[PDB]
């Protein structure tokens, strides 16, 4: 992504948002059991350890 | 004294007083019971999805 921006006075931030989907679906099997599975289709998380 | 048990009756006698203890070395089915109810709760579950 290239940007063309007016120089501003001070530092600035550009605030990027993607569209991701940044689904959770939780599992509760039984009792005292609370699982959640988090799932980003562009942008996900899992490192695999 | 001379009716004092001989050592083969005070064995049986012993031995049948030690059966009602409820604290043999072993797991009797009150306390098997629970150590296989606890096995089964713990660890992941498997009706997790």
């Amino acid at each position: 992504i290239n940007f063309e921006l007016d120089p501003m006075d001070d530092p600035t931030y550009v605030y990027m948002l993607y569209g991701v989907f940044d689904t959770v679906r939780v599992n509760q099997p039984e009792r005292n059991v609370l699982a959640m599975a988090y799932f980003r289709t562009p942008f996900a998380t899992g490192n695999a350890v | 004294r001379r009716r004092f048990p001989e050592p083969a009756v005070t064995r049986a006698i012993t031995a049948r007083f030690e059966a009602e203890s409820d604290q043999q070395p072993y797991a009797g089915p009150h306390e098997t019971n629970i150590i296989t109810a606890d096995v089964v709760r713990s660890g992941p579950p498997p009706s997790a999805v």
